[PDB]
């Protein structure tokens, strides 16, 4: 009992010590990124005790460190509910970000401020961390929005480019209407239940919970990128590819599914919630997927394979399968982890070059990064015996055989099939064809703190699905007797991509143009919501703003209303009660007016 | 069409200075004036782990044994799973076995 | 950039703008080497069988006809270098060019940790000292009496001499400062 | 330094050790030298601590309010004793308050103890939650930011009338 | 309250009297010694409120108020050694004896126990910020802001006077524990309505209510430094102190005339949210996104719900200290630059790195960042007013939205994106204007630490 929460706060401890370290003025006489690597590593060992205890005897923990504040009949404390989740995902988040800061130390050489870069990532981690192993709401919020403004400072960190600062910002009101749907959630659970405590969550789980779970999924839409708060995530692949890799890939995005994983009793309970959670999350795969299909930078295809496959687990949400859904988590984290990685490296090879159209003969010019890559490529395809086919195709075999709604069981397949066929894409116009990239080579991708975190990424994206599923405690009972055209759906239809995608590439390399049609456009031009939304939201937002506020109401309607209103009513009568002619004649007048008027009134009073 | 002979002089000029200051931007080999390795696993790794380990795991057993078992409701974990043909340690019975299983076909 | 923009463009100019838009939006959309150069060819020849017009009212029209077909026939997402504005490396490291004049307000132990590059910054200090008076009588002296002027600017016309306004152009920060 | 009178804890059934595998165990291995490293340091320098304590151990006592008249025997304006009754009320309000704190750890401690069997087996502790919510309710509820003895009297007066209204038919 | 008033009382004279190479000097560190003085009245180890006299009092919503005062003038003064230095010795004198008096009567409006009292003091505290931003303001508009200031605020305390002398003849004292305890239901006529109007609209100027806030941004533009952190950090929150201690005497009509003042608010704050989107000086950002934290004050005093209040108490302190950084800053750029213009200074992350991350802390603490206490503000007012109806969460949504909008906007103008390389006089950074930012910072993060100092008097 002593152990577990030991370990579980010297991860905390190890992962606060080199913020300490870095307003403690030594950084000058130390080897800062260097060091916190090793701090991280560390971090992920004791983080893998608890992750064996768990596997061997499923105690499930709450650890109160810290009393907070008492309010009435309301204690905020500072708790941690230590969950099968929070266990797998601070092992799996530690080991991605070992990996992230590695690649990081290696990735921003020449840069002045690499010190500040590994702080605001160890800084990032500790928010994510808190986030994660949260117990109350409270705890939980506070990692949320440490998250979402260390994402902005990352997205950002090229503080003097103006698309970096608008996505930035795009980014912060995105996950502040999350905010919003959280806040409405938080508030409604406070006034019904007496706290913020999961427990009494718990107990809240035996009533009409529509409110607080609308707002639950307000807020997951906003953080997971889903249908119509969607744009953010490719906006905020502007910054640095280790930012984009640990924030945009592995650990931020999965937040509002792994919130709805922490409130699945919640969700079981309501059948409009997880209907729409299904829809929502088959919509947003098929319209990323969509949006995949075309684009040319490496980056942005990623990033919506990412949001394509959070559409997934969404969908597995809107099953009554979290548990699902958090091996998914665990198994994306993996495979964007390393893909990411892998594409930054290509990047730095070939010279700050992020598009497809300017790479090519990658398997022959760079055979580890690119043998790394098919891996990524494969196992997030749902090659078999990989670390995805332990998630993705429970996935696929929960969808075909629960009662779900048969457009989003469509849509999910042939979104599927789409991230094969992007998958393809990615295969095709990088690591084959003749090369297109600038003649000068000056690939070398010979240095150990680029190889082994791709190592340590590549024996996770094979290896590491098979020893969580095996180690698994058995929960969400799957179905395994089903047709043979449902049970081999996953990889038939991935085949059938990479088969299409194949001969379209082919059909490219066929010397003829053709004319562009409104699909192509549509899938190009980021399915128009960007440009769209962005424009028409905002015009009319600070239109509103500027024309009706600011001007109208201040500037001239409440001036006209109260004070010179007031004071042009005091001048007028000063004026015409001190336009005196200065006459005794007609000021004798007035006193003899005054004399009758006072006769009158004493008459009238008596 | 091509350069002015004024803009292409004045270009030749700018660009000869911009050569002039590019190398004033120089540092000399002076500047700037500023005012028991052993083995990696032996001294670079065990350092780190008896220091930045070892002394922040002592503190928060300390704080976790004599600061929040002192107190009622801290640590809190559910129940073990128990198991037919299970004994208990702390209190000393044995759990009684299952039925007879009467399908065994696979 | 290093050259100013003229009051307008005249129609060879467009014509060059257009030829140069075209050809980057068929290597946007033929990607493969073979294939650009097949449709590059394509255009080019199509350029020069509508060059030798004389009219050039017809020759305008057909400006406007092939601008129109270059909007319709635009590549949604053009290539863009990574240097270039809309790029991904465009304005990266502006948040890395620090002007120059910080160094003044530099300490002295700053200033004494790099003694012989400061002792170059005072001795170009003490080069513009000298050359302004120069150079704003030169500008005073080359201006035109009429309204007409443009924003380009005058060499230097005699030895011992530098083009006016120099400062702000030889003394930027690289584009590579780290 | 807690009683189990006042936060109960059922006795824990923890299972024998049965290793079926011929493998060893990391976790004991592990938690073996986690004992022999860092637990007997900690609790050397706590002994330390604690005979450090014995040598300089002082005592402090827990404060009792003896009863002062409450409000109903209280006549209106002498403001004396509306003062004395009004500061005993809102000591009772925060002893209240406390007390509800220590209902909902109780409540929470079950729920983290039973985990999958919360359902059936925190029905006591939710049936005194209830209890004490439903009592909570009668008296303190919906008397606003200036809460106080006379208007918890007021609510507590509309209620019985209202109760007894309801009992003549 | 003595022993806090008498040595403050005392500074004027150590100010008349010290050399002038060192009266900044020692009234700066004489006033950090009455704060550090002052901090003895959170020594609250019982539920009975410190009643030192028959005159001054302490109260666990007066005991911040004070302590935030004290604690202030040294930074005042902080702020005030700068643009003083081209000045005379007497007019230095002059206004350090004025912000001294600034300090002085509003501990005593803090801590009297008359309602009477309280208002000789709140516009005795008027005189002094009516002569600090008339005399020290530095564009024309100066005067003309005064005047508003000044009407404002006494045809809203006109009425407050007549209402606290009938209720003197009503009941027979004043005193506010005797009103407290001696509380009398109201009729619900016509003649409670007005003068439930009357009591309310002098601390609603005060506050300001939306509609009524128009003198805040000019004052607030035209003042000095130290005027701006006095009006935004003590005097709204005066009149916040004002309406939480008259509404306990206005029961029960205050649950529907609170009604118009609950939508002005909402609205108001929204209005007042887009304003900061769309405003081209950062004083007056500063000020309408002060003018929209108020008006959430408004709603949750209005609702008057006990969550309300304490969230009412809790956004008292934080917006006063985060307002009081936010003004900072901006006068430090407005030093360097001479100028207020939002746009004109855009890059200044590159050269000034500590300033922008005071900057960057500042925002947050603007926008509710967690676990700060102008969030834990902010989310007991939604609380409380979700409680008082369902439909408010809309408009709280809209205000929390557009407040994280105008925060990151002022931190991407301001310090991110390509630096105005044409400033080349921007000296690196003050070492008194970087400690009056970690001075302004500092208890904010001790506050968040321990919030149950400024919890209030329900909880
Ligand atoms: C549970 C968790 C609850 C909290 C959760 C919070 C989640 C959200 C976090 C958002 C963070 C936003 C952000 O990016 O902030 C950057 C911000 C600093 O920005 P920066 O870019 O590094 O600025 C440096 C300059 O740009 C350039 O300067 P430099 O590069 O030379 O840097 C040198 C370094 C040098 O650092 C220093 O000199 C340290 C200054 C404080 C020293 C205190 C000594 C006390 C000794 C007592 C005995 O300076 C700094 O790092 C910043 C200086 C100012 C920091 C002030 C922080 C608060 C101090 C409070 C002191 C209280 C004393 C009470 C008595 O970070 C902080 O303020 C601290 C780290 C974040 C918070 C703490 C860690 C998480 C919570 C742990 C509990
Ligand atoms: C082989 C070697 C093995 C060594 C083992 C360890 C031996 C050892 O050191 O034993 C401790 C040894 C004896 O232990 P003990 O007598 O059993 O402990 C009784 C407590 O000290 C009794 O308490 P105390 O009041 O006497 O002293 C503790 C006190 C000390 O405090 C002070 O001294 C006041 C501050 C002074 C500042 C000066 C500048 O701390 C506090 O009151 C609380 C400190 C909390 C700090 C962290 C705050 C986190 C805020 C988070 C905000 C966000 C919350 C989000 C929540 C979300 C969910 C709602 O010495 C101490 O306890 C002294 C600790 C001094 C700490 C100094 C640094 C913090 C200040
Ligand atoms: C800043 C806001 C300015 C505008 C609003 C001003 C306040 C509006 C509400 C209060 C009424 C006016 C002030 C009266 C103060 C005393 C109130 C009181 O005691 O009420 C109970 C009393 C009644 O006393 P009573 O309770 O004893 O009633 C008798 C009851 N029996 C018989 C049963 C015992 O109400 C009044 O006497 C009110 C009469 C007011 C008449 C004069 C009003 C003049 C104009 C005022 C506003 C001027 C400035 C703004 C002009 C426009 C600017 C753009
Ligand atoms: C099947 C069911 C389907 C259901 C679908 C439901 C869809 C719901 C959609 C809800 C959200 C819609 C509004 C989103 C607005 C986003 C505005 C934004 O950030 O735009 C960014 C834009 C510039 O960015 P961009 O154009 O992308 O990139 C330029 C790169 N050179 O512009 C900027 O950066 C401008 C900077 C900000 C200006 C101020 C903005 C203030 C906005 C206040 C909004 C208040 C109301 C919010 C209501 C939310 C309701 C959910
Ligand atoms: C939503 C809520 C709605 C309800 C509440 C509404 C009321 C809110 C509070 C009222 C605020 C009023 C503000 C008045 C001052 C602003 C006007 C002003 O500044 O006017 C200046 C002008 C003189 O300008 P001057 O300096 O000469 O020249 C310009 C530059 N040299 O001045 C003039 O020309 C004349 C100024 C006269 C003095 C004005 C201040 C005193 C007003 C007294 C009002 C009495 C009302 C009752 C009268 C009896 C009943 C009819
Ligand atoms: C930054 C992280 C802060 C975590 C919360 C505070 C931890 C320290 C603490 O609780 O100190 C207070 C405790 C005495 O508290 P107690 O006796 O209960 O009475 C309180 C009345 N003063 O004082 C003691 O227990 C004194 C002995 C402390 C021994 C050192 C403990 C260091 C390790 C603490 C790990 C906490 C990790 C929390 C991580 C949270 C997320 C960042
Ligand atoms: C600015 C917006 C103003 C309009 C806001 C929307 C309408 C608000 C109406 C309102 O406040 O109604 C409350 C109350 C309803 O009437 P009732 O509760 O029956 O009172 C019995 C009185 N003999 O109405 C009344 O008691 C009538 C008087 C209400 C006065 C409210 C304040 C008016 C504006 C002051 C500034």
């Amino acid at each position: 009992m002593n152990i577990f929460t030991t370990s579980i706060l010297l991860i905390f401890i190890l992962l606060l010590s080199p913020i300490l370290i870095s307003m403690s003025n030594l950084i000058k006489h130390i080897n800062f990124p260097l060091y916190t690597t090793t701090s991280i590593k560390f971090s992920f060992i004791i983080s893998l005790l608890p992750l064996l205890m768990f596997f061997h005897n499923n105690m499930e923990y709450m650890i109160t460190t810290w009393h907070w504040v008492t309010m009435n009949s309301m204690e905020l404390k500072m708790s941690f509910k230590t969950d099968f989740f929070s266990i797998l995902f601070t092992s799996v988040a530690l080991f991605v970000t070992w990996s992230i800061m590695q690649f990081s130390s290696w990735y921003m050489h020449s840069d002045p401020n690499i010190n500040r870069f590994i702080k605001y990532l160890t800084l990032f981690l500790i928010t994510m961390l808190i986030l994660t192993s949260a117990n109350n709401m409270f705890q939980l919020f506070i990692g949320w929005e440490g998250v979402g403004i260390m994402s902005f400072l990352l997205i950002g960190w090229w503080y003097g480019r103006t698309d970096a600062n608008t996505a930035a910002l795009q980014a912060i009101l995105y996950n502040r209407i999350g905010d919003i749907g959280f806040i409405l959630a938080m508030v409604w659970f406070s006034l019904n239940m007496n706290s913020w405590e999961l427990q009494q969550i718990m107990f809240s789980n035996n009533n009409d919970n529509l409110i607080p779970l609308m707002g639950l999924l307000i807020a997951a839409t906003g953080k997971s990128a889903q249908f119509g708060l969607h744009p953010w995530l490719p906006s905020a692949m502007e910054g640095p590819t280790p930012v984009s890799a640990l924030l945009h890939s592995s650990t931020m995005v999965v937040a509002g599914i792994f919130l709805l994983v922490r409130f699945h009793p919640l969700t079981t309970n309501n059948n409009f919630i997880l209907t729409t959670m299904l829809c929502l999350g088959a919509l947003t795969t098929l319209f990323t997927a969509i949006c995949a299909l075309t684009q040319n930078d490496i980056k942005k295809i990623i990033a919506f394979s990412t949001s394509s496959q959070l559409g997934l687990m969404m969908v597995t949400l809107g099953m009554n399968q979290p548990h699902l859904a958090f091996l998914h988590i665990c198994t994306h984290a993996f495979f964007k982890a390393m893909l990411f990685m892998c594409s930054g490296s290509i990047i730095h090879s070939l010279a700050d070059e992020q598009d497809i159209r300017k790479m090519g003969n990658i398997t022959k010019i760079m055979p580890f990064t690119s043998s790394c890559l098919v891996i990524g490529s494969l196992a997030l395809t749902g090659m078999p015996f990989l670390t995805g086919f332990y998630s993705k195709d429970l996935i696929i075999e929960a969808i075909n055989t629960c009662n779900t709604n048969a457009w989003a069981l469509l849509i999910t397949l042939i979104a599927t099939s789409m991230t094969a066929m992007y998958s393809m894409r990615i295969i095709y116009f990088v690591t084959m064809t003749k090369p297109r990239f600038p003649p000068l080579i000056s690939i070398n991708e010979n240095d150990p703190d680029l190889m082994n975190p791709i190592k340590r990424l590549a024996f996770g994206s094979i290896f590491a699905g098979f020893v969580i599923s095996y180690n698994i405690p058995p929960t969400s009972i799957p179905v395994l007797t089903m047709p043979w055209f449902l049970k081999t759906t996953a990889l038939i239809i991935s085949v059938l991509g990479f088969l299409i995608a194949l001969e379209l590439n082919n059909l490219t390399m066929k010397l003829s143009m053709n004319k562009a049609n409104p699909y192509s456009s549509f899938s190009t031009l980021l399915g128009f919501f960007p440009s769209i939304i962005h424009r028409i939201t905002p015009m009319k937002s600070l239109n509103l703003s500027l024309k009706t506020s600011l001007t109208l109401l201040d500037l001239i309607w409440l001036e006209k209303t109260i004070p010179k209103s007031t004071s042009t009513l005091h001048t007028n009568m000063t004026t015409l009660t001190t336009n005196q002619k200065g006459l005794i004649k007609l000021y004798f007048m007035s006193f003899l007016i005054n004399i009758i008027l006072i006769i009158i009134l004493y008459s009238i009073n008596l | 069409s091509g350069y002015t002979p004024d803009e292409k002089l004045r270009l030749q000029q700018l660009r000869e200075l911009r050569r002039r200051w590019l190398k004033d931007q120089e540092l000399s080999p002076r500047e700037p004036v500023l005012p028991k390795n052993m083995v990696f696993k032996a001294y670079r790794s065990s350092l780190f782990a008896v220091s930045h380990v070892l002394i922040p795991m002592w503190f928060v057993h300390y704080y976790v044994k004599y600061h929040m078992a002192t107190k009622p409701y801290t640590i809190v974990s559910s129940k073990p799973r128990i198991f037919p043909g299970d004994t208990i340690l702390e209190t000393g019975e044995v759990i009684p076995p299952m039925r007879d299983f009467p399908d065994q076909h696979h | 950039a290093f050259c100013a923009p003229p009051a307008y463009l005249t129609h060879q100019q467009k014509v060059l703008r257009l030829y140069k838009r075209a050809l980057r939006h068929l290597e946007s959309w033929c990607i493969h080497r073979d294939k650009y150069r097949y449709f590059a060819c394509l255009m080019r020849a199509r350029f020069e069988e509508h060059k030798n017009e004389k009219d050039m009212m017809r020759a305008t029209q057909l400006l406007r006809e092939a601008e129109e077909e270059f909007w319709q026939n635009q590549h949604p997402q053009p290539y863009i270098f990574p240097d270039s504005p809309g790029g991904t490396s465009f304005e990266r490291y502006e948040c890395y060019k620090v002007p120059e004049w910080c160094l003044d307000y530099w300490h002295p132990s700053e200033k004494a940790m790099y003694p012989d590059y400061f002792s170059k910054r005072e001795q170009w200090k003490k080069l513009r000292m000298e050359s302004w008076d120069r150079e704003v009588k030169q500008l005073q002296e080359e201006t035109s009496p009429d309204g007409i002027m443009t924003e380009a600017l005058p060499p230097a016309r005699r030895e011992g001499d530098l083009p006016p306004l120099w400062w702000h152009i030889v003394t930027r920060p690289r584009e590579r400062p780290t | 330094s807690w009683d189990k009178d006042v936060y109960p804890e059922p006795p824990s059934r923890t299972p024998a050790p049965s290793p079926q595998t011929s493998l060893p165990n990391p976790i004991t291995y592990l938690t073996k030298a986690y004992d022999l490293v860092v637990d007997w340091p900690v609790t050397l320098v706590r002994e330390f601590i604690e005979r450090q304590h014995a040598k300089n151990r002082t005592y402090y006592y827990h404060r009792q309010y003896r009863r002062v008249p409450d409000i109903t025997e209280c006549k209106e304006g002498d403001v004396l004793c509306i003062y004395e009754a009004e500061m005993q009320w809102r000591r009772d309000f925060k002893v209240d308050q406390e007390i509800m704190n220590i209902i909902q750890e109780r409540l929470k401690a079950c729920q983290q103890r039973e985990g999958e069997n919360y359902q059936q087996n925190c029905a006591k502790e939710l049936e005194q939650f209830t209890k004490v919510t439903k009592a909570y309710q009668d008296r303190y509820l919906d008397l606003g930011a200036y809460y106080s003895a006379r208007k918890c009297l007021a609510k507590q007066k509309q209620r019985m009338l209202e109760e007894r209204k309801a009992a003549r038919q | 309250m003595l022993k806090i008033i008498l040595p403050s009382l005392m500074l004027l004279p150590l100010t008349w009297l010290s050399s002038p190479k060192k009266t900044w000097t020692n009234v700066t560190s004489y006033s950090f010694l009455i704060s550090l003085t002052s901090l003895t009245l959170l020594w609250q180890t019982d539920e009975n409120y410190k009643n030192f006299s028959n005159m001054f009092s302490s109260d666990p919503l007066s005991t911040p108020l004070i302590i935030l005062t004290a604690w202030l003038l040294p930074l005042m003064l902080m702020a005030s050694q700068n643009h003083l230095k081209k000045d005379n010795n007497v007019l230095q004198k002059l206004y350090i004896s004025m912000l001294i008096s600034l300090q002085i009567l509003l501990i005593m409006t803090f801590s009297a126990t008359e309602l009477i009292m309280f208002y000789i003091l709140f516009e005795a505290t008027l005189i002094p910020t009516l002569i600090i931003i008339t005399r020290w303001g530095n564009q024309t508009e100066r005067l003309n802001a005064g005047i508003y200031f000044l009407f404002y605020t006494l045809i809203g305390s006109i009425p407050l006077l007549i209402a606290l002398i009938l209720i003197q003849n009503h009941v027979g004292t004043l005193n506010l524990m005797i009103l407290s305890f001696t509380t009398h239901t109201l009729d619900a006529s016509w003649s409670n309505n007005l003068l439930w109007l009357a009591c309310m609209m002098a601390f609603l100027i005060k506050m300001p209510l939306y509609g009524v806030h128009l003198w805040l941004p000019k004052a607030h533009v035209e003042a000095p430094i130290a005027g701006s952190m006095i009006l935004a950090a003590i005097l709204l929150k005066l009149g916040s102190y004002g309406m939480i201690r008259i509404s306990i005497i206005l029961d029960p009509l205050t649950k529907y005339m609170a009604y118009p003042f609950i939508l002005l608010s909402l609205w108001g704050m929204i209005m007042t949210s887009s304003i900061c989107l769309r405003q081209t000086d950062l004083k007056s950002l500063i000020a309408y996104s002060s003018v929209s934290h108020m008006a959430l004050v408004i709603a949750s005093i209005m609702i008057q719900t006990p969550w309300s209040f304490m969230g009412a108490t809790m956004l008292m302190i934080a917006h006063g200290l985060t307002s009081s950084l936010l003004f900072c800053l901006a006068n430090s750029n407005y030093e360097r630059i001479h100028s207020r213009t939002m746009i004109m200074a855009r890059g200044l992350q590159m050269v000034f790195p500590l300033m922008a991350t005071w900057w960057l802390m500042a925002s947050l603490a603007n926008l509710a960042l967690p676990p700060s206490i102008n969030l834990m503000g902010e989310l007991f007012i939604t609380m409380s007013l979700f409680s008082w109806s369902n439909f408010t969460i809309i408009l709280m949504g809209i205000n929390i939205i557009i407040t994280g909008m105008y925060s990151m906007y002022m931190i991407i103008t301001t310090q991110r994106g390509k630096l105005t390389n044409h400033m080349i006089n921007l000296q690196p950074s003050h070492t008194r204007e970087l400690t009056l930012m970690a001075l302004h910072m500092i208890p904010l993060i001790l506050l968040t630490t321990s919030p149950k100092l400024i919890t209030g008097l329900t909880m």
